[PDB]
């Protein structure tokens, strides 16, 4: 199923102590920034700090993206995750101030259980009773049901063109009527017609089942972004876009945290923070960090995971001051970091061999030897993407395993970042 | 249960430790320390909440994590929510849409309160019937009377064009600004199983059916936006105003809500406009706030910037606090002195009351001398950590084993600078 | 002041009442489980009615409509002619020239003078 | 409002006769 | 509501009537040379013959520019309009730089118009027509005159109308016993309803009834119109109504100014000419105060000396700040006063002094005096010795914290102690900045 | 009729004779006799217009009548013939790009008068008869010369009840059309007499045969007829902002348009002058297109003032002269203007402050020049409204020494301020 980078990490692996094994889950190594990762998961569960940020330090390839994938992997699917990479905030479009404020209302979610009920089946007959009220007949093939239809939607009804012989949704809060087409037993009616002939139901007309559903509260901010209807003119908003308009803080986001706030103290709204993650934050300028290092201390902003793969360099934005890690010392303080180090020959060859396992490919042991030793001289990256054509090579010599001879050979087809600077030193 | 609000880092400033002579409690209403700071920021405060002059700029400066944004919050706590209180970043001017000025305009007028008050004379009632022949006749009725009204063909088109039916509670008034406020009760069902989404039933109204109503809102004066465009208001929930239209917004908004301020219909209630991180403001920004601090009617300022001799945005000069000498000339700054080794330790534990982390007096001490060393913010955060690890460790208070266990896992920004000798 | 709680609904489900006619002048078939279903299905339409009321009004506007109506000065802000005049009474009609009214034109006034380029030219 | 509930009353009995 | 700004005490320059400048008079002390220099220029305004011209106050920062620049405004009145603009107004997202200027520069330039129109008003009682004895052949009798009656709260009177005003009441579809708007100039005719005095019910209809009009029947009232050059370009710019679908395009913001100069040498600009030879309009030419004038580009400073240099334009008073500084926009440039020599070249500059200690001293009183601060003699002597340290700025917002400290106090004045508490817990630039630069 | 005389008000035209001599002191210019006599050949050149695509650059010191050149040949232009002024910061526009700005400013000098032989008729309203019910009715037009009776149609009675004109009305009828555009009212009055109305105003009733054929003309711009025919937006060509003309689709097409109706002989051509002043501000890229903008028989003949000598061009680091590159710089031909002399800018003074309505002694005229040699020409101008004021204030009727020395103590120059700039304000 389209195997990823980071598709055979699926947690941290910690045990029931909280130290780092090298768990089968998909991490080997960084004993100390796993333990580390764990401690903060338990703060995501937790549900009671907001306003945080954990700082992945270290060299490149030494893992901390995946760090943060396991983190992610471990929560489950319940709470949200936003993965986002530090060169998107730059949107030509809208402000990065508020690029970063969207992302931030993003990472929250909110689960609420909605018992709400639809009712579907062939329309029988319509009988409007200045309209009192409209009888609807539904007809499935456990039987059939009349239902008085609040006329104030026999406009949608009438939008419809709905009549005896169609199957039609409607649902019980809105009056979200829908044809879905006409009966299948109409069908042939005409030997030629445009029609759908959707076959008739088979459940009960009274279709009441809960709905779980969780959704994001920068998703209800865009809902309640723009207006709907074509009152006049107002149709245009089914036209031109609306590409990451910006909000208002006094007057929208605001109203959304009250309204918010009362239905959970009514016991219908749920409330799971989420876990935001940056990648490659030197890339933020020097404003993103100015207006993050005071966003972040708020008290709805949620915990984020920041990823500096660089060290000690000029911050975007000044060309003229140095801090570590490419972040302001300003907003390097109020961050856990948690420091990212390099791997041993027997923890890369231990990755190279999860990921041989997860990918599918057998290998010999004396070729598995070569392939990680290779991971010295290159880079942790280097192996695992030979991996797999030393297979390809091998599958078309009929050898379904790994030999010495194609993990030796394919590292010839192709070269490293080293081996190209070193032949490219001639500027061409 | 879970509020959208947890808490956060300026959580436990509930408020401004002063006593009613604006003497500063060495500990209270969560704060500590910084006496003449707090002292200061009481002072402008009492000129907040009494609104006479306009044009005052107080700046707070100190180290980093000296509680200059700890004494914002407090001071916006202590200000009652019905005095705007627009606290925006440094960086929130940038916009695409509107330019580096009309932006902080529109910040300015946000934080202008005004409190509209509105009389209209409303008739209510339950629709019985409602003949047409063009003229006709409306059947309203309450809980207590009734009564029949002849309508007119500016009536007829209204009643029509919204689609009232016999039993719709109807809501009327001079200039028939009708609304269908809501439906009978008596006309059980009239939804079986779907109902409309903007349907509700509501019981009878009481009363008579002229009944007076008085509606009392606080709007901002930055409700140009309301007069902007053709919208229906709706400009105000999204991006909308880019240009600020100086002859509009001047020429007619302060001159209206003069006019209401003599009719009694609004009263103006100063705000405060408090720019966090003021030393990401170009120079442009800064020659515009010269003039604008000089109108008429300008909300206070507070700024809150850590920067020393450093250079100004847009420009090669230095200058302190990194913002021109001719603003600073129109300021009035206020110190952040930092804490010592007391005044960390009180924070702390106050920090701890917050998420009741429990702690032990050698823990304290150990986390307070590490606060000291490293950084005041740093601490903060080792109190949740240590927390959370005690807790699967089956505890049910942290020690100092607890926090130098932490203190491995969460280096900080001096340790972890000082590990970077790899250069990967 | 009026939700219309819970048990109102319940109690108005009796029997309805008979219209006035004002014009005064002075100064064995039965089936037990069948009656059940149904009144289990009317408590459970009642109870759907209720919520669905409930769920409809807890929200309360921004602004609403009077605010609005109360910002929303006269649809010309600065222009340099005036509203909808309804008449002398109001102060607004003898504020504006009709001779500044002609300064400004309109599209299809605009239309009417270039009529004969855009016939022409285009 | 109370001068509604009179009228009513007197009303009914003008029907109630005729 | 009075509330008090920064300059709300000067009131005018405060020259005599040989045009010498007072020692302090309206508000204002000191600066003589400037507040008689910049005292011609007022008059060269009051003329209404120059155009283009231009006053460049040029001093320290906080001598007093903006004090004797507004307060122009106050000598020369509010009947002359006057455009402030800082110069960092002129960078736009929806409009060019160079556009700005233009669009402060006719904003500047007022034009009042005023017009005279009878109006009629009251409840008509009848209208019956008056014979005409067979003006064609043998048809019919024909209207030469209708007899109206309007009914007012001052009397009843009967007045004729033409024939085509026939025409207009019956297609209006009006009746008797009602309220009319006729206007005998134009001809058009306007109704307000019926008479809410004796014509409507208690009934619901909001049919705007309009009570008896009370007045004269016929009334005559000159209507005086004060618009702007600006008002009427973004006017003939951005259309108002609801017909004509171009001009339906409400939702947009439709920001878009740079009106064309077609439309500038055309309409508006020509038809003030045609109102003001014809006798209609008085054009009113007001004052354009562009302070912080460095901060326009070198485009924006380009553009200047030539729109300075049309026919139609109002007097520039800048005020410059910076002294030898680089002009932003360019490169290795030191022009003086952060302004080009050539346009320096064009600019007659006035020469603030600096302010002594007596001077700053009449300064804090007077300030204290319009913000309603008791200040004792002590107190007033202390912020002037200690603000001769520090700027003026410094030194006089120290009025408003130090009563509040009074006030907190059981004082009704401020005392030499409380200007002394509050110079402790807020201090000036200069001590911030040897703060800053003994920490890191 | 109120337009406020400006600084380059008192020039209304080169003073030249008919051999092209530019005269000492005529028609408001000067001295300058070589830059004059050159502005007057390229204005030869222009009001003749059988080539398009040059140049011609005026430079010299600051301040020595540039501008004032340019001012002098737009008013020696007179109308009929389209002449655009624009600095060269007006370009940097945000809602189009520099090119597009300087094909715009191009094409608004290059005029199409297409001449319409139009008959109508002229003639004063005597009586109307409309018979309302279609409805039918009847027009009687009177010039002093004759009379006639109209048997008006359908569509005639529906434009004269729009118009709803009245006897008296002195108005002209297109054949074509049937506009009516009625001048005002002839000897005629009192509709009732006993109604309100305005006062009445009379005029000459028209002369000559009621129906004559006359000759009506229309004058628009190149950019005024791509912009029109940019897109279908109505009434374009004024709209307020917005030009957004596509290069092929409209552009080639209206100069192909233009090119066939001077061939049949509908709209033959009246090329304009664009005086494009501190055309420094242009960038490297404004001059690269200017290079082939010029290479075109649309391309009008512009003039340029310029102030700069060696100076890096703007948006490069290429030192050039005029800081203009030598691409564009091969075409045009510059013409020097030299400083003015003692006698020249007295004689300037004497004139600028004669426009002023301002009577100076003979003192005044010395203590001006003397101040106006030692300081700019600019400067010595303004003097002379300044010192204008004090002798009025004090009841005087002509400036004196002792007023232009006092208004001259009052103000600065451009070095009496940045020599006392001693004190460290702001950097
Ligand atoms: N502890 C680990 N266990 C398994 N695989 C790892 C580990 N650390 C790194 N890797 C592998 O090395 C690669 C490093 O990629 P990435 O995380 O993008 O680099 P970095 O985060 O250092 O910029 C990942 O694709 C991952 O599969
Ligand atoms: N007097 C105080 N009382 C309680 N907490 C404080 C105090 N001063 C500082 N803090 C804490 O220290 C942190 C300092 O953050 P911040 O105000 O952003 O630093 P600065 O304003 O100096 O840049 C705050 O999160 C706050 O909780
Ligand atoms: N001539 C004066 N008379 C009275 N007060 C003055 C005078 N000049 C300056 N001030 C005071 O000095 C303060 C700052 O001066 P300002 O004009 O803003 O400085 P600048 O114009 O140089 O930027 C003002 O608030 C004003 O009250
Ligand atoms: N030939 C001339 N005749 C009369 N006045 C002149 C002449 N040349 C320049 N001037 C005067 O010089 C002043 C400014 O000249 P300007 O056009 O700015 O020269 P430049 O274009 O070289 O800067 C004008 O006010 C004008 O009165």
């Amino acid at each position: 199923q389209r195997i990823a980078s980071h598709s055979h990490v699926k947690g941290l692996g910690l045990d029931e102590s909280g130290l780092a094994k090298q768990a089968a889950s998909g991490l080997v190594g960084q004993e100390n920034a796993r333990e580390a990762c764990g401690v903060i998961v338990e703060l995501i569960k937790s549900k009671k700090m907001a306003g945080r940020a954990v700082l992945l330090a270290g060299p490149p390839g030494t893992g901390k993206t995946a760090l943060a994938l396991a983190i992610a992997q471990e929560l489950g699917s319940k709470v949200p995750f936003c993965p986002m990479v530090g060169s998107e905030v730059y949107s030509t479009e809208i402000k990065k101030t508020e690029v970063l404020m969207e992302n931030f209302r993003r990472a929250i979610g909110l689960r609420i259980k909605e018992t709400k009920e639809v009712y579907e089946g062939e329309v029988t007959e319509l009988t409007p009773c200045t309209i009192s009220h409209v009888i609807i007949g539904l007809k499935t093939a456990k039987g059939t049901k009349q239902l008085k239809l609040d006329p104030s939607i026999f406009e949608s009804l009438q939008k419809e063109r709905v009549e005896a012989g169609d199957v039609i949704y409607i649902e019980a809060n809105s009056g979200a009527v829908k044809r879905q087409g006409r009966c299948d037993t109409y069908a042939t009616e005409f030997d030629l017609e445009a029609e759908e002939y959707v076959p008739l139901p088979k459940g009960d007309v009274h279709k009441k089942k809960e709905i779980i559903q969780d959704v994001t509260l920068h998703d209800l901010d865009v809902a309640n972004a723009r207006p709907q209807g074509g009152q006049d003119i107002l149709s245009m908003m089914g036209q031109l876009m609306k590409p990451k308009k910006t909000e208002i803080t006094d007057k929208l986001r605001g109203e959304i945290n009250k309204v918010v706030n009362k239905y959970i103290d009514q016991g219908i709204a749920e409330l799971v923070p989420g876990v935001l993650f940056v990648d490659e934050v030197h890339m933020l300028d020097i404003e993103c960090f100015t207006y993050l290092h005071r966003a972040l201390e708020s008290s709805i902003a949620p915990i984020v995971i920041f990823a500096s793969n660089r060290g000690n360099c000029v911050i975007r934005g000044t060309e003229d001051i140095t801090s570590p890690h490419g972040i302001p010392l300003d907003l390097l303080d109020r961050v856990m970091i948690i420091r990212t180090m390099l791997y041993t020959p027997q923890e890369m060859k231990q990755i190279i061999k999860i990921r041989a396992q997860t990918e599918g490919i057998n290998i010999s042991e004396e070729a598995l030897n070569h392939l990680g030793e290779i991971g010295t001289k290159t880079t942790l990256r280097y192996s695992v993407q030979l991996l797999t054509p030393a297979n390809l090579l091998a599958k078309i010599n009929g050898k379904d395993s790994i030999e010495k001879e194609h993990v030796e050979e394919i590292s010839e087809l192709f070269y490293d970042a080293k081996s190209s600077a070193k032949i490219l030193a001639d500027q061409q | 249960v879970t509020r959208i609000e947890r808490i956060g880092a300026h959580s436990h400033i509930r408020g401004l430790g002063l006593d009613d002579a604006l003497e500063p409690r060495q500990a209270s209403q969560g704060m500590v320390g910084q006496l003449a700071a707090r002292r200061a920021a009481g002072v402008v405060l009492e000129m907040i909440r009494e609104g006479k002059i306009a044009g005052r700029a107080v700046l707070i400066a100190g180290q980093p994590g000296t509680g200059k944004t700890a004494i914002a919050m407090g001071m916006a706590q202590a200000l009652g929510p019905d005095t705007p209180f627009t606290a925006i970043a440094g960086s929130e001017i940038f916009s695409l849409e509107m330019s580096k000025t009309e932006a902080l305009t529109q910040a300015f007028r946000r934080s202008i309160g005004v409190r509209i008050k509105e009389e209209t004379e409303i008739i209510e009632g339950e629709v019985v019937e409602i003949q047409i022949d063009k003229v006709g006749k409306l059947t309203l009725k309450t809980t207590e009377m009734e009564t029949i009204y002849d309508l007119g063909t500016k009536m007829i088109e209204s009643l029509t064009k919204d689609k009232v039916q016999a039993g719709d509670v109807i809501t009327i008034d001079k200039a028939t600004g009708k609304i269908s406020k809501l439906g009978r009760s008596f006309t059980r069902a009239r939804d079986y199983d779907a109902m409309g989404s903007q349907t509700k039933f509501v019981q009878c109204p009481d009363g008579e059916l002229q009944k007076r109503k008085e509606v009392v809102h606080t709007v901002s004066l930055h409700e140009i936006d309301v007069i902007n465009s053709r919208t229906q208001g709706f400009l105000a929930l999204f991006s909308g105003d880019t240009g600020e239209i100086k002859s509009e917004v001047r020429e007619q908004i302060n001159a209206k809500v003069a006019e209401w301020r003599e009719e009694g219909k609004a009263e103006i209630i100063p705000g405060v406009l408090f720019i966090d991180e003021v030393h990401m403001l170009d120079i442009e920004s800064f020659s515009f706030l010269n003039r604008a601090l000089e109108s008429d009617m300008a909300p206070v300022l507070i700024m809150a910037t850590n920067r020393g001799i450093t250079r100004i945005r847009g420009t090669s000069y230095q200058s302190p606090h990194g913002i021109p000498i001719d603003l600073l000339d129109r300021l009035l700054i206020v110190s952040t002195t930092p804490y010592s080794e007391k005044d960390t330790k009180q924070i702390l534990r106050i920090r701890c009351e917050e998420e009741d982390v429990e702690m032990s007096e050698d823990a304290y001490t150990v986390l307070t001398r590490i606060g000291l060393e490293t950084s005041l913010r740093y601490a903060i955060q080792l109190i949740t950590a240590a927390s959370l690890v005690c807790r699967k460790r089956k505890g049910t208070e942290v020690q100092v084993d607890d926090i130098k266990r932490v203190y491995s896992l969460f280096l900080d920004e001096s340790r972890s600078t000082q590990y970077m000798k790899e250069y990967q | 002041r009026h939700r219309l709680s819970r048990r109102v609904l319940l109690e108005v489900a009796t029997a309805p009442d008979p219209p006035p006619r004002p014009k005064p002048v002075k100064m064995p078939f039965y089936l037990d489980s069948l009656e059940e279903k149904r009144k289990r299905q009317r408590s459970e339409r009642l109870e759907r009615i209720f919520q669905l009321s409930e769920a409809h009004g807890a929200l309360a506007p921004v602004y609403g409509t009077e605010v609005l109506d109360f910002c929303t000065l006269p649809q010309p802000v600065a222009s340099p002619i005036g509203p909808r005049s309804p008449g002398p009474s109001h102060p607004t009609f003898w504020t504006y020239t009709e001779a500044a009214h002609r300064a400004v034109l309109f599209p299809q006034q605009r239309l009417d003078q270039l009529s004969e380029i855009i016939e022409r030219f285009i | 409002a109370r001068a509604f509930k009179i009228i009513r009353e007197a009303y009914k009995k003008y029907i109630t006769a005729h």
